[PDB]
RNA sequence: UAGCGGGCGUGGAUCCCUGGAUGUCCGAAUGGGGGAACCCGGCCGGCGGGAACGCCGGUCACCGCGCUUUUUGCGCGGGGGGAACCUGGGGAACUGAAACAUCUCAGUACCCAGAGGAGAGGAAAGAGAAAUCGACUCCCUGAGUAGCGGCGAGCGAAAGGGGACCAGCCUAAACCGUCCGGCUUGUCCGGGCGGGGUCGUGGGGCCCUCGGACACCGAAUCCCCAGCCUAGCCGAAGCUGUUGGGAAGCAGCGCCAGAGAGGGUGAAAGCCCCGUAGGCGAAAGGUGGGGGGAUAGGUGAGGGUACCCGAGUACCCCGUGGUUCGUGGAGCCAUGGGGGAAUCUGGGCGGACCACCGCCUAAGGCUAAGUACUCCGGGUGACCGAUAGCGCACCAGUACCGUGAGGGAAAGGUGAAAAGAACCCCGGGAGGGGAGUGAAAUAGAGCCUGAAACCGUGGGCUUACAAGCAGUCACGGCCCCGCAAGGGGUUGUGGCGUGCCUAUUGAAGCAUGAGCCGGCGACUCACGGUCGUGGGCGAGCUUAAGCCGUUGAGGCGGAGGCGUAGGGAAACCGAG
């Protein structure tokens, strides 16, 4: 039946309604102390493709 | 239910194959498998010598039997699928238009 | 599209020319020889087939 | 299903339809039994002469529910099976997560039990955001959405709306009348029975009030009739010649039709036989609201009082199933323990909970309809033809496997029809040689077809000094087809040559599969996605369940999904 959508990757990434997969910037959580505010406004977001073609699939049915 | 066939004892032609247009004689309906023994299918047996009903001479038969739709019915003319009514009180089965059953003695 | 199916279809045998509408069959009671002789006369023979 | 042999019908047998009848012995077995189909027995009654032997018909085990003076007992039912479908009572493991315990597999297979054509369920402490609808089951979209999780695998609903279907109610308790019980006779506690009422601007009670009224509606119930099934009845139109063993096929004319569906008729028929369209049919039985008589039975407004509205319950806690909820802030339902309300400012819910506003009246009950399935009746198919097909085409749940539970085969066709082969001959028979039969015995009796591997007999070429994955290229010898030219074949010599498949860095490998052949046997589909493609369409597309029609006949049905705005997780900003 219906091929069920991966729940997890929905809830956790993004792409571009043009079919570019785009998702979310980590080694940011249990750091910060020594490191710098450059780190951290590079730590705001993040890019990716290719393989998240693969992943533009994995999203399925209502695509997003 | 049914085995009813419509062919009578009495006296009918035969369209047949074997020997066509042999005058068919008092017929005989056997059974309900759909067959006749007319006076026709004359063959002869290889009967043994059994000393009794065949003495010293053994190597006989007369009428064997045939297929039941091999025949067609008989009046004042010639087969033609047969026609029933009711007259009524009895049941009469006159031929095409033309008249009488074909067997008749008050029918 | 099977809309204009039909029509396309119907009408392309009208691009032959082998169609009519009678205004009312004059064999009125259903049987067999009223619409044989009318047949015969309505333009028809034998070895044509009708989606009558 | 033959012979022997004897009967019966137009005083309408056989055969089909119905009702009853005889219906032994086993088996829920049901008198007691017992190793199933066997062995005994009691009382009512009978026959043999029948008091001892024996039969016949009668009668008898247990549970519940309802009556009988406990008593003697009377009463209706129960208990068994059942392929699937069905509700509950318990409940797996393999697997997925590439381990694996949370989880999943699934409350799924499986065990119990019971219920019936149905069930299950079922008239609102509902459903949920608007002063919205209004029992139940079913189909659809909602939507893999909302949820769930070592936030892994993966699991995964409800409202709304588009339709099927349509159904509503039995009560307890308030109060009252009676018979019974007992009691600390008493203006009494419990019980059987009738009246009484059924709830959301609350409903009635009781009295008082309005005027309560012919009527007005009317079952799930009563009964009957059209019909429906268990058998049927009838029913359209042809010959002559012709080859052939046999015509239905070949020609000449003719014909039925509301019927040219099909099979069969020595093969290939609209007019041969059976039948097809159409038209009628139940004496007896079963089945039916389709229509109606009839029946149970249903309907009002108002004041006061201050009576009752379902108790080991709701409510708090603890241990918790189900649901999206794996316990999270955790709701509601259900319940095992413990604590344990009230009778309408009463109660439960609006997702912890308190405030404000709405929803609905609990703890007793019955309900058809559309749902679900295939033991079964008929009907059909871009289903199969004896290794296929159901396991079982023919006497398949037979053989035979094993005590056992249980396993599980094989095996079809002569012809139109038996005409199914007398008589001679050799022979113990068997089996054949002749004859005779049919169109034909190359259809000869497990007999249409008869191949392959396969074992024989005749003939042609070749072989007894010779080293072989067995052939290949050339040439000679040869024998037989050939008009020519050539062709088959066969091998006398010599140049060349390490089988096949699988597996491997890599095989003649002394790695393996394989004796040989016939046959059976493996990349499909169901949902969705996704790229490319053929077309209708155009900022538009297309319906789903279903309904109308159909007898391979289609159209209708816009709920909904697709598409134009995305960007922030969000509020939301907006070609930004």
């Amino acid at each position: 039946p219906k091929m069920k959508t991966h729940k997890g990757a929905k809830k956790r990434v993004k792409i571009t309604a043009s079919g570019k997969v785009v998702a979310m910037k980590t080694g940011k959580r249990h750091l910060n102390w020594q490191k710098s505010g450059k780190e951290i406004r590079q730590k705001g977001r993040k890019f990716v493709l290719a393989k998240p073609e693969a992943e533009r699939i994995k999203l399925l049915l209502p695509y997003e | 239910r049914v085995k009813m066939h419509v062919k009578k004892g009495d006296t009918v032609l035969v369209a047949s194959g074997k020997y066509k247009g042999r005058v068919g004689k008092v017929k005989e309906v056997l059974p309900k498998k759909y067959a006749v023994i007319v006076e026709g299918v004359n063959i002869v047996k290889k009967a043994v010598r059994v000393s009794p009903k065949y003495p010293q001479g053994g190597f006989i038969e007369k009428e064997a039997p045939l297929h039941a739709s091999k025949v067609r019915p008989i009046c004042p003319a010639c087969g033609k699928p047969t026609r029933v009514r009711k007259k009524f009180l009895e049941n009469g089965k006159k031929i095409r238009v033309c008249a009488k059953c074909g067997g008749a003695l008050d029918t | 599209v099977r809309k204009k199916g039909l029509a396309m279809a119907v009408a392309d045998r009208a691009r032959e020319g082998k169609l009519l509408l009678v205004e009312a069959f004059a064999g009125v009671n259903g049987k067999t020889k009223e619409f044989l002789a009318w047949a015969k006369e309505a333009g028809l023979d034998g070895s044509e087939s009708v989606l009558l």
